[PDB]
């Protein structure tokens, strides 16, 4: 939840899981990526499409 | 004899030919296709009653 208001993300697209819902349930081994890209392939960084 | 006529049929696909839909498509989309075709086929076997 801290994450929501701090930080006014231009995107937030939580795929596979709703985002409300992530306090309550508990995960294997969460895994974090970072680089930087331009801003149109931000749509581009998705499952599936190419 | 109609069980296999019953291979040419769309069931609501755009095409009734699997290397078709694979080949002309990617599989991200491609698996509602199958997902048609295998229905349709699923109903046709079961309709050994």
């Amino acid at each position: 939840s801290v994450l929501y208001n701090s930080a006014s993300f231009s995107t937030f697209k939580c795929y596979g899981v709703s985002p409300t819902k992530l306090n309550d349930l508990c995960f294997t081994n969460v895994y974090a990526d970072s680089f930087v890209i331009r801003g149109d392939e931000v749509r581009q960084i998705a499952p599936g499409q190419t | 004899n109609t069980l296999v006529k019953q291979l040419s049929s769309n069931f609501g696909a755009i095409s009734s030919v699997l290397n078709d839909i694979l080949s002309r498509l990617d599989p991200p989309e491609a698996e509602v296709q199958i997902d048609r075709l295998i229905t349709g086929r699923l109903q046709s076997l079961q309709t050994v009653t």
